[PDB]
Order: C-alpha cells, then sequence, then structure tokens
C-alpha cells in the first residue's frame, strides 16, 4: 500500500498488487476510482475490486486478466445502473432501467468518435446519434440495425451500421424528374457511394476507416473524378453534397 | 491556381508550331485543359480539350484534324500543336481548365503566321493645315508599334488608332493630336515612334507646311 | 452543334443603370449548363457564371444569371464603370462546347456630330512614292458612321481602311480615321480629294475636301 507494485491500466487507472500476499494466501489489491479493494490470486493488476460510495451505491471494478480491459459497474446496494468498459486501445462502451435492461448505450471509438443511443426499449429499438469530428449524425436503432439519416430536400442519404459495426450507405429521392433524380450506387469493396444526376456520375462520397467522409466531384460529363477527394467537416456541406 | 503560356510567335506559312500552358497551384493533371481560339477582332471559339492524366483528348470537329492537342503530365504542361501553319491561323490562343466551363484561363499566347519579314515603319507628318495635326506610322512588320507625343508630355486629345493590316502584308496606322490653333505658332509637336522587333526609333517633328 | 445568339450586339447605358443580357439557344441546353464571361481589350475572358445561376468565387453579386431551356439572362443590376466591356455566353449541355458572339456594353452619352479633319499626303511621303490621303472623324458619339470617299467626283471602292478607337475614358466619344492610298503617279492625275462623312449628329452628310497642290 505504499510493500506493492503499480500496474498501469486502461481507463486512466493504477492497481497496487502485493508484494508479499495476506493472511490468506491471495494477493490484495488497491485501485483508487473513491478507493476499491479486493483479493487477487496472480500478482499482476488482474483480479476484483470491490467498494461502497458515500451514496451507498456498491462499485465491483474487474481487470482482465491480461491487462487489457477494465469493467467498472455501479450497483444500488445489492441491481445494475452502470457499466463502462475501457480497453487499452481507448475504446469503451451503458444504463440500465428498473427491469435490468440496457437504456442507454455510449460507444466511444478508439479515435475519439461516438456512437449513441438513447431511449432503448425491450425490443430494441431507440433513438441514435453518431458524433465525428466537427457534425453529428441522427437517426433511430432497432433490433436489426443502427441507420443515420441526412435529409436536403427530396433526397434522403441513409447510413447504415450493422450489429457488428459494417457500414452501407443508400440514397433515395422522392424526385419524379428524370432531369433532377438523384439516384445511388454503393461499392462496398471500396466504401464508396456514385450518385448520379441524368444519367451521368455527379459525385463520389468515400466512408473512410477512420470515421469520416469526402466528396469529390465527376467533371460536367460524369467522365473524370476532378481533383482531389476533399474531406467533409461540417453538416452543411453533406447536404450541399445532396443538393 | 495558374496556368503559364509560352510566348508570343511570329512564324511564315508552312511551318510547324507548338505552344504549352503550364499550371501550377492545383493538381494538374485531375483537370481537363481546353485551348480557345480568338481571332483578331472576333469572338471565341472552343478548339478542344485533353485530361491530362490520361491523355483522353477530344477536339470540336472544326478543328480536329487540324490541331494536336497533347500533354506532359510529368512536367504539368498541356499542348497545342500545327503541322503546317497558314495565314488564317494568326491570332490569340488560351488554354483554360475546363469543367467543362472555363474557370482558369491563361494569359494567352499571340500567334502571328505571316509571309512578311522583318521590317521598321515610315513616318510622315499629318500637318496642321482647335487644330488637328498627326503622324502616320506606315509599312512595319510585326506588331506592335509605340506611338508617344513629346516624349510622353503629350497625352490630352492623342488618338492613336488600331493597326491595320495593309493587302502588302504590312501593317500602318496614324496618331493624331488636336490642340489650340494659336499653338501652332509657338509649342513644338514632336511624334516619338518606337518599333522593338526592328529596333527602329524615329522622332518625327510635326510643322505647319512652309506655303502657310 | 448548338448555336448561341447574343442580342443586341451593343448596350449604350450610364453608370449606375441596369444592363439585362440575352442568349439564346438554337436547342434546349441540357442542365441549363451555360455559363457567362467578361473580358476586356487586351486581357483574357473571365468565369462570371456557371449552371445559368451559379456565381464564380470572388465575382461580385451585381453580377446574376437566370434562364432555362433556350433563352437565358445576365443580368449586371448597377453598372460600375469597370463593368464596360464584352461579355460572351457559353453552353456545356451538349457537345461541341460553343460560345456566343458576345455583346459589347458601352457608356452612353449625348450625341456629339464628329468635327472632320481631311489630311493631303505629305510632300515626304510624295517623294517615297505612295500618296495616303487621311480623313479624321475626332470625338464622336455614337459609333456609327460611315466615310466614302471621292476622287474628282469619282466614288471610290476597295483602296481605303478605316480604324476606330476604344471610348475614350473622359468624354466616352469615338474617334475614326479613314486612309486612302494610291501612288504618287495615280494621285498626280487628279484634282479634288473628299471624304464625305454621314453620322447621326449630322443634320446631312458633310463633305470635306481639297484641291490637289493647295
Ligand atoms: C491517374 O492515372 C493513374 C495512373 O494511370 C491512376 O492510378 C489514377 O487512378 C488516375 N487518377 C484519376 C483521378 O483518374
Ligand atoms: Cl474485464
Ligand atoms: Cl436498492
Ligand atoms: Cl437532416
Ligand atoms: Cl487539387
Ligand atoms: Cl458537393
Ligand atoms: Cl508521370
Ligand atoms: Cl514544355
Ligand atoms: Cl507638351
Ligand atoms: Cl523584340
Ligand atoms: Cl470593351
Ligand atoms: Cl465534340
Ligand atoms: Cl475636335
Ligand atoms: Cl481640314
Amino acid at each position: 500500500l505504499d510493500n506493492s507494485v503499480s500496474v498501469d491500466l486502461p481507463g486512466e487507472m493504477k492497481v497496487l498488487v502485493s508484494k508479499e500476499k495476506n493472511k490468506d494466501g491471495k494477493y490484495d489489491l488497491i485501485a483508487t476510482v473513491l478507493e476499491l479493494k479486493g483479493t487477487s490470486d496472480k500478482n499482476n493488476g488482474s483480479g476484483v475490486l470491490e467498494g461502497v460510495k458515500a451514496d451507498k451505491s456498491k462499485v465491483k471494478l474487474t481487470i482482465s486478466d491480461d491487462l487489457g480491459q477494465t469493467t467498472l459497474e455501479v450497483f444500488k446496494e445489492d441491481t445494475l445502473v452502470s457499466k463502462k468498459v475501457t480497453s487499452k486501445d481507448k475504446s469503451s462502451t451503458e444504463k440500465f432501467n428498473e427491469k435490468g435492461e440496457v437504456s442507454e448505450k455510449i460507444i466511444t471509438r478508439a479515435d475519439g468518435t461516438r456512437l449513441e443511443y438513447t431511449g432503448i426499449k425491450s425490443d430494441g429499438s431507440g433513438k441514435a446519434k453518431e458524433v465525428l469530428k466537427g457534425y453529428v449524425l441522427e437517426g433511430t436503432l432497432t433490433a436489426e440495425k443502427t441507420t443515420l439519416v441526412v435529409k436536403e430536400g427530396t433526397v434522403t442519404l441513409s447510413k447504415n451500421i450493422s450489429k457488428s459495426g459494417e457500414v452501407s450507405v443508400e440514397l433515395n429521392d422522392t424526385d419524379s424528374s428524370a432531369a433532377t433524380k438523384k439516384t445511388a450506387a454503393w461499392n462496398s469493396g471500396t466504401s464508396t457511394l456514385t450518385i448520379t444526376v441524368n444519367s451521368k456520375k455527379t459525385k463520389d462520397l468515400v466512408f473512410t476507416k477512420e470515421n469520416t467522409i469526402t466528396v469529390q466531384q465527376y467533371d460536367s460529363n460524369g467522365t473524370k473524378l476532378e481533383g482531389s477527394a476533399v474531406e467533409i467537416t461540417k453538416l452543411d456541406e453533406i447536404k450541399n453534397a445532396l443538393k | 491556381m495558374q496556368l503559364v503560356q509560352s510566348g508570343a510567335e511570329v512564324k511564315k506559312p508552312g511551318e510547324s508550331l507548338k505552344i504549352s500552358c503550364k499550371g501550377s497551384g492545383y493538381i494538374f493533371a485531375t483537370y481537363w485543359i481546353g485551348w480557345v481560339r480568338q481571332m483578331p477582332g472576333k469572338g471565341l471559339e472552343w478548339m478542344g480539350i485533353i485530361y491530362p492524366n490520361d491523355s483522353d483528348t477530344r477536339y470540336s470537329p472544326s478543328f480536329q484534324g487540324q490541331v494536336t492537342i497533347s500533354a506532359d503530365k510529368s512536367i504539368n504542361t498541356a499542348y497545342l500543336q500545327w503541322s503546317s501553319l497558314k495565314a488564317s491561323d494568326t491570332a490569340m490562343y488560351y488554354c483554360a481548365r475546363t469543367r467543362w466551363y472555363f474557370d482558369l484561363w491563361g494569359r494567352g499566347t499571340l500567334v502571328t503566321v505571316s509571309s512578311a519579314s522583318t521590317k521598321g515603319p515610315s513616318v510622315f507628318p499629318l500637318a496642321p493645315s482647335t487644330a488637328a495635326l498627326g503622324c502616320l506610322v506606315k509599312d512595319y512588320f510585326p506588331e506592335p508599334v509605340t506611338v508617344s507625343w513629346n516624349s510622353g508630355a503629350l497625352t490630352s486629345g492623342v488618338h492613336t488608332f488600331p493597326a491595320v493590316l495593309q493587302s502588302s502584308g504590312l501593317y500602318s496606322l496614324s496618331s493624331v493630336v488636336t490642340v489650340p490653333s494659336s499653338s501652332l505658332g509657338t509649342q513644338t509637336y514632336i511624334c516619338n515612334v518606337n518599333h522593338k522587333p526592328s529596333n527602329t526609333k524615329v522622332d518625327k517633328r510635326v510643322e505647319p507646311k512652309s506655303c502657310d | 452543334e448548338i448555336v448561341l445568339t447574343q442580342s443586341p450586339g451593343t448596350l449604350s447605358l450610364s453608370p449606375g443603370e441596369r444592363a439585362t443580357l440575352s442568349c439564346r439557344a438554337s436547342q434546349s441546353v441540357s442542365s441549363s449548363y451555360l455559363a457567362w464571361y467578361q473580358q476586356k481589350p487586351g486581357q483574357a475572358p473571365r468565369l462570371l457564371i456557371y449552371g445559368a445561376s451559379s456565381r464564380a468565387t470572388g465575382i461580385p453579386d451585381r453580377f446574376s444569371g437566370s434562364g432555362s431551356g433556350t433563352d437565358f439572362t445576365l443580368t449586371i443590376s448597377r453598372l460600375e464603370p469597370e463593368d464596360f466591356a464584352v461579355y460572351y455566353c457559353q453552353q456545356y449541355g451538349s457537345s461541341p462546347l460553343t460560345f456566343g458572339g458576345g455583346t459589347k456594353v458601352e457608356i452612353k452619352r449625348t450625341v456629339a456630330a464628329p468635327s472632320v479633319f481631311i489630311f493631303p499626303p505629305s510632300d515626304e511621303q510624295l517623294k517615297s512614292g505612295t500618296a495616303s490621303v487621311v480623313c479624321l472623324l475626332n470625338n464622336f458619339y455614337p459609333r456609327e458612321a460611315k466615310v466614302q470617299w471621292k476622287v474628282d467626283n469619282a466614288l471610290q471602292s476597295g483602296n481605303s481602311q478605316e480604324s476606330v478607337t476604344e471610348q475614350d475614358s473622359k468624354d466616352s466619344t469615338y474617334s475614326l480615321s479613314s486612309t486612302l492610298t494610291l501612288s504618287k503617279a495615280d494621285y498626280e492625275k487628279h484634282k479634288v480629294y473628299a471624304c464625305e462623312v454621314t453620322h447621326q449628329g449630322l443634320s446631312s452628310p458633310v463633305t470635306k475636301s481639297f484641291n490637289r497642290g493647295e
């Protein structure tokens, strides 16, 4: 507690591990989060630590056996209230209702972008939004997938995220005019959406692995991509691309 | 963003010619480059376009088979060339980034195709009979000629007319100035003529005739 | 080819006035792919408007375009001194790309009749073997003028050339020269040399003439 070895942990935490083992053979652990203590069988960071908040809530920190995953759970005096799982790569993921079911969930990516679900029901539906660098996409959640939607005029851009995180993008236009109706094709291999108007390609939208969006225009004849892809930094730039 | 075009050309009929257009400040290879002709005193005519990254070349039907458009992508340059020039090719040639509207223009390359050879002008006074006087700058090639009055001190009332191409192939122009009639007896009027291509410089004093 | 007709060939307006320029296509222009350009003497053209109505970067919003199909318009809401120039339209809705013939926007001013001066050949030129007779029309408005040469009352044809200045920046007038050219030997075979000037500012055509040898 001063006879101890310090171990760095995911989630900006540190745990102190005894060198000598306690009265009953196990190593004791001290990690300040409110100070939590516990006893484990290894002399690394792994183990379980308990504690009690000043408001009578009980805290349970579970450090993974390979030191790459902390699980911070907060209970009432018994019933889950919180469950933050932070990882070594800075990635982290909840609030519960009275029935012990998931009520909210925030997925923080390693790069800082977030995916927030609010008002989750028993069937699995709720309100969803993704926080990117510079703008926020909003949509819904279902037990099937996450759909984020951007509207401009009669055009609707839909970004779909499957359960495993696979991104696919759709576009629909309720415009009746063959001269102005936007259609699009999705190339999942290159993760690129090519928009077409009046049987000419107009622009490519690329949804990168860095959770960003780039736009590149074709020439007036729809023949060649021109210039270089420009990164989108504002929500109005997405709507402009959809005009 | 900028397009730099090569300098003015004076050629004889039958000669070949290649002019260039180099872009900077942007990715030159991924925008179409076009060529536009403007004949002396006329409007604009589109000649063709090229996509430098792959040399996709598309001509106006009015110019296909008459000129060749090319690109050297490694040095961000597009070209326009003739195998055998005619006098009818005398024009200003612009290159412009093509979108397919023209959003960035070079300053133009002036191409003069003529059988004439370099010759300095002859300068003749146009004597005053408000009085009008001037001088006649006749039979020179090629353009341009510069005219000033009294070494640049006299500009008010001065009209130096655009040159005219005579049937002989040489150019000619006049420069005139109007002055008070009471000044012809006391003020000196000298027209200064500079023709750099032949390095000819003439200072012509314009006086009332001796019979006055 | 889509032919673009620009009307009128010349607009005469004062500074601060509204300008309306017409561009009409022989066929409907796809997606309103119609551009407008400005060109001043001795300078390259400059893009003002694309897509019929989109203004290019840095162009002042007093320039606006409108129209669709075959009828397009460039409006200059309030003319500045630097807006008097030649304007061209260009369509890129179909190949080949084509330009209109251009409209010149010039400064309107009061009608001014030309002052006509005639210049016989100089004695130094006659020694070189040639004789140029120069007729000067000075500081007139509007630009349209007609000059005809008569030698001993015989109307000339094909032996004169004209040159016109740009509109003057101070008084908005034009000047014109007409040069009748003939050999020294031919000059000595005639007596009366005359240029006849027709212009809106003259009640009837004005003749300036001289007798060879004066
Ligand atoms: C330009 O050419 C290179 C090589 O041929 C090619 O890899 C690249 O994709 C081209 N770029 C565009 C925008 O077509
Ligand atoms: Cl864990
Ligand atoms: Cl409780
Ligand atoms: Cl929206
Ligand atoms: Cl670029
Ligand atoms: Cl866009
Ligand atoms: Cl290369
Ligand atoms: Cl080169
Ligand atoms: Cl002076
Ligand atoms: Cl030189
Ligand atoms: Cl002009
Ligand atoms: Cl074509
Ligand atoms: Cl006068
Ligand atoms: Cl006179």
